């Protein structure tokens, strides 16, 4: 029929097949157009919109990360086949990544009532922006380094003011900032500093008696402590 | 005789999270 | 000298990179590229376009069980199960262009340049394998139509197979796992499917008796794929 | 200093080389006599351990399967059915062998001193695994005890694990999938076992929706053997 | 269920 | 029971259960016994004490070839190395108590109660073949014995094919195969080796009932694809 002429739920109900179905690029068009409509996303539109964005890029993500490895190990026919296949994949990566960035630009954010879900659209321009950064060479990446920086840092702020360190949201950003740190910006020690930090403080206020009920909360305690332990050895 | 699968044998990148509040 | 201008080892070398980044449209392209230059393709080729095509195909096969599935469960929803149905001949549609160009490609390139009747045997499996996914989606006579045809080809597979190569090997063993899933899955015969599944077993066994079995390592495997596939529909 | 010289690198290497060799009774004899020097097991060494005893027992599960399943379809023959009988019975006491090895070992060594909830699980699964194996053979009251037994070590490892383990985790999935196959197969309780695993593949998928899969491809393989056996048992 | 896409050789007579 | 106080069809049983067992020390030890009765062998006789060998000696062959290509992959360290060196050791004993079985069996009852020249030339190719094998991995102090062994038998056996059978008997041309792989693997002798299939292939074409053509055109098909992978 045309998403142009659809209803919010009719795309929502085909987003929902196209995940099951794994079809992501599906499923991130129909999001998209969700979004295009200017109201502000419930959670399950959140949840579904995120879900296929993460799967769509990261397809991407995870063949540039294959075929820059294939570029190392090698031949001057090979390498330059494996440059010319890789900027193919950037060129993918960089438009899905402009189009969530331009959803969270034109939409997401400043639609964005509640603090909490001011946090989560800054940790995903954050992210977005990293993503950009994990393949953006000489001038471009400075620009991206320093908006997903600016991303972060802002939901940062927001989420030690607003949210007790248990909380799955100020969790995750804290281990997406700490990634940026140690990878893009080559910080090892302020990366693992702001994950050590932020495992230490949610120790102290975890319900160790009632951990069956905090699973969300634990699940990102151990990604802290398994990157922390990745960095240290 | 009835089908069934058990656990075979089993025999290190850093972690990024993606929230999904319910 | 067209739009596509990359010699065939520069397609080859492609096709490589694609499986390692398992970007199998992008794989499936090149091999079908390589295929359309018209050359007898090596053992290398005919296996980078087969792999590219069934993880291609599959993805769709994949999405299409899910999809029927879900339609067949909306009791209610009048909405949910015309939506499910829109999206089910969607994906129905990517399938058929999928097989139509594997189809297009047998016929037009790979079996008219078989000769050795171990390839005439891969290329007309092939065949019945991608009018066996046709006929997974159709129906009415187009139905009709892929079901005799993917019997046609894996009927003619079966015989040069029978005539021509031993019981162990691979490819005569790997037609009659395929063909027996046919009878089992699309013509509804588990009789059949089991017979012709246990005498290629049986047949393989007795002639493995003789051999030394170090080389014979994917004789094997495919026949504990019979193996399994006897487990399950017994 | 006694009649085992070697030390435990020596043990390991062995065990590495019987592995490749596919001589898992002396794979298993290596890690066995690793086990008993008092080491509390590396990651590394625990996996050997548990693939050796795997393929010991399961070669002696799949003969007695085998025997038993002639010896069930073999009506007229007298002097044949008593034959497969002794058979059988010299085949289980093998297996009835193994099992208390690997449960001494477990009971002795193993389990008292796993202090990590990861070790506890993985080693109270196992002695699951090992009274389940004892209980496909065992008969009349010594069967009740084997079945109580491993019902009572999977739960404590099932418990164990909701507590201190997240629902990706891959020993706490192949708990979950032997548990159900517990449940499925000695049981005989097919819906409480689906029940299980969809359970466990539900609360593994959702999590894994918020994680990069590539981490955690050993999570990936084990719930599509979650999704498999829930489509075989519905 | 499943669908699919070197040494010298001795040889052991089984006569039947 | 035990061996000793079981009839022949007893034991014969016990070996086809073990065969469909997957237990081949089983077989081997049933078929044993049978052998060692002192009746000269029925067809199926000889077929269930052949191929429970066969896989006996087998699965040390294969795993000798594991642990040897492992060896010269780890030629830099000495505990590696000298594991890799004791683990061989210890299958290569145990294929030598295997073939020192068979060719004790062969020597006692086998070769001595074959009448039909048939019989006499399947288990002279039998001596061949577990004298091949122990030839496989000989010490260099006796590989000259056990390559000579190895020889004798089966060229005793290829003259006696040669007067007693047709070219297109397939133990005839099994000897044939198996004699040109002593040629080319043990003896390094590749001409001759060639040389010997060649001639055994061609004296079978040119003599070429429906069930004795299948039989025989699968070795002499062997025989094709070693002289191919040989000439390569």
């Amino acid at each position: 029929m045309g998403s142009m002429t659809m209803d919010k739920s009719e795309l929502v109900q085909k987003a929902k097949l196209a995940e099951q179905a794994e079809r992501y690029d599906d499923m991130a068009a129909a999001m998209k157009a969700v979004t295009e409509q200017g109201h502000e996303l419930s959670n399950e539109e959140r949840n579904l919109l995120s879900v296929a964005y993460k799967n769509v890029v990261g397809a991407r993500r995870s063949s540039w990360r294959v075929i820059s490895s294939i570029e190392q190990k090698t031949n001057e026919k090979k390498q330059q086949m494996g440059k010319e296949y890789r900027e193919k994949i950037e060129a993918e990566l960089q438009d899905i990544c402009n189009d969530v960035l331009e959803l969270l630009d034109k939409y997401l954010i400043p639609n964005a009532t509640q603090p909490e879900s001011k946090v989560f659209y800054l940790k995903m321009k954050g992210d977005y922006f990293r993503y950009l950064s994990e393949v953006a060479s000489g001038d471009n990446k400075q620009t991206t380094v320093s908006n997903s920086q600016q991303a972060y840092q802002e939901a940062f702020e927001i989420s030690k003011k607003e949210m007790q360190p248990t909380h799955p949201i100020r969790l995750g950003l804290a281990l997406n900032f700490s990634v940026f740190y140690y990878e893009i910006l080559n910080s090892p020690e302020k990366a693992c500093s702001l994950a050590k930090t932020a495992f230490d403080e949610a120790i102290a206020e975890l319900d160790t008696l009632n951990e069956e009920s905090y699973k969300d909360s634990t699940l990102i305690m151990q990604l802290l402590r398994d990157n922390l332990t990745l960095w240290t050895s | 005789i009835l089908p069934r699968i058990s656990v075979i044998s089993t025999g290190r990148r850093r972690q990024s999270v993606l929230n999904l509040m319910t």
